[PDB]
């Protein structure tokens, strides 16, 4: 059925936005010292699983939760600092630069593919309705 | 409340404070 | 996408661990009684089917640099530098047993023997000279401890350091820059290790780092090299796979 | 079924 | 099979260990 | 203390690497922003028809 | 929540003392660590200098 | 209603 692809390919584009959007933000806040609450930013990362409920193995891409990262935060020496901890040492963000930039171009890449996807589909469908005249 | 459905009541205004207070 | 941006992602990504660890060395080039990190870049292959062509960088850390470091000509008798191979005992964080090459001993006003804020190790324990005096290290450890005021006869012995032998491959450096034994050694040379009646200490000499300068420029200009290597393959992945996404239309 | 997809899959780590 | 072919099982799973044991 | 002058207490090193820093962060923001704006693009070409 | 937005802040000012020149006036004064002077400010207040 | 829209809005501001 081809319009079970405009959901799929739908799911598919809000997951690799969040992907992106995630990424961006990564990369805006590799050097934030705090949050609101006092704590460090950790680096965000999103969670993708099919979604394939009513008994199917494949049925698209959905976003299940966003996760901080658990690789250690950088513990940078500065005791004048007030979020300095009782060693004077300040954790920082463990974000991956290069990751992140690589997760961008890797995200625009694969959400071209899906318009470029759902565009050759609507194409298919619209040619449909021309059966026999 | 599944992303991309339809529900009756409005969502809630989201917002960014840069201090818990 | 096409992987292949996956493998040089993380092989720049490796040359920026890489390029910390040489800045952290860099930066220690002044600290007494420093043991260089030494960095190598290790290859994984991921296993799978069907054809083997990915293999993926990491970069690891096997274990540090153990020659002996220059020898500083400071004229106190609690400086006091090892013999290669030779390291002295102080008691860590958590009240264990660490080892360190820093002979920067201080006396405190209580008249306890520290390294680096750690205390000092002998054979009786820690080390508590008698309050305000004057201390000469021996070259094998015997600590004299002259009381002011009296005479220079009162000269008279009062604790021995304590001074293992330990190669590079038995020692691992913990997280607080102490060193300890590895597991394997600690297994067959026990939990402690017994001092060593051949080593022997100079008192009045300090040493420092053994940082070779040669050794860490050309880690840098390969690092950079390296670095716009993998800047250059995911340049040309990403360009191949923006124009490979053409296919899908019409 | 499913995990991060990008950077923090596809690089190499030790076992659990 | 050979590669880009259609199986009836799928393939193993993909690891790539740092030290072997 | 009389007869000597307190100047600045700006380190040069810190400000040097801060700004080689904000710089190479601005740059991976402008990637960022271009990234995105060429997503745009086709994705409102996928309104036609 | 995938936005996380970024904001630059100046969280006070640095105290380090600096460096000190000697010049051999019998008004320049420099202060001890932590220790400031008291000028009236513009607006009938109270200012502190170094 | 509505406000800026683009760069002002989507720019934190102090609470008010």
């Amino acid at each position: 059925a081809l319009l079970n692809i405009f959901d799929i390919a739908g799911s598919a584009l809000a997951a690799q936005s969040k992907r992106l959007n995630v990424a961006a933000s990564n990369l805006a806040n590799a050097d934030s010292v705090t949050g609101p609450d006092g704590q460090p930013y950790r680096a965000k990362q999103v969670v993708f699983q099919v979604d394939a409920a009513p008994g199917q193995a494949t049925g698209g891409v959905k976003v299940a939760s966003v996760i901080e990262s658990q690789a250690p935060e950088k513990l940078v020496y500065e005791p004048g600092n007030p979020l300095a901890d009782a060693n004077g040492y300040v954790k920082m963000p463990n974000v991956d630069v290069v990751g992140e930039m690589v997760n961008t171009m890797s995200a625009s890449r694969s959400y071209q593919a899906n318009i470029e996807v759902l565009n050759t589909v609507k194409s298919m469908m619209l040619k449909t309705l021309t059966l026999g005249q | 409340g599944v992303p991309g459905a339809l529900s009756n009541q409005p969502a809630p205004p989201n917002e960014a404070p840069i201090a818990t207070p | 996408m096409d992987h292949a941006i996956y493998t040089a992602m993380g092989a720049a990504s490796q040359t920026l661990n890489q390029q910390a660890v040489t800045a952290s060395n860099l930066a220690n080039a002044s600290t007494p009684g420093f043991r260089a990190q030494l960095n190598a870049l290790r290859a994984v292959p991921v296993d799978g089917l069907s054809l083997a062509t990915r293999t993926l960088v990491t970069a690891s850390t096997p274990g540090a640099d153990m020659t002996p470091g220059q020898l500083d000509y400071t004229s106190r008798p609690l400086d006091v530098a090892l013999q290669q191979d030779g390291w002295l005992v102080v008691q860590a964080a958590d009240g264990a047993e660490g080892y360190t090459r820093n002979g920067n001993i201080q006396v405190g006003p209580t008249g306890q023997l520290t390294i680096q804020g750690h205390p000092v190790i002998g054979e009786g324990g820690p080390i508590t000279v008698p309050e305000g005096s004057e201390i000469t290290i021996a070259a094998d450890g015997t600590i004299s401890a002259l009381n002011p005021g009296d005479p220079p006869n009162t000269v008279a012995p009062v604790g021995r350091l304590k001074l293992v032998k330990a190669e590079g491959n038995e020692v691992q450096r913990s997280d607080d820059g102490l060193f300890r034994l590895t597991a394997e050694a600690q297994a067959e040379r026990g939990a402690v290790l017994a001092a060593d009646p051949s080593i022997r200490i100079m008192s009045g000499v300090l040493e420092g780092s053994n940082v070779k300068p040669v050794e860490a420029m050309t880690d840098m200009i390969a690092n950079a090299r390296r670095f716009e290597m993998q800047m250059k393959v995911i340049t040309s992945v990403d360009e191949n796979e923006g124009r490979a996404n053409q296919l899908l239309s019409m």
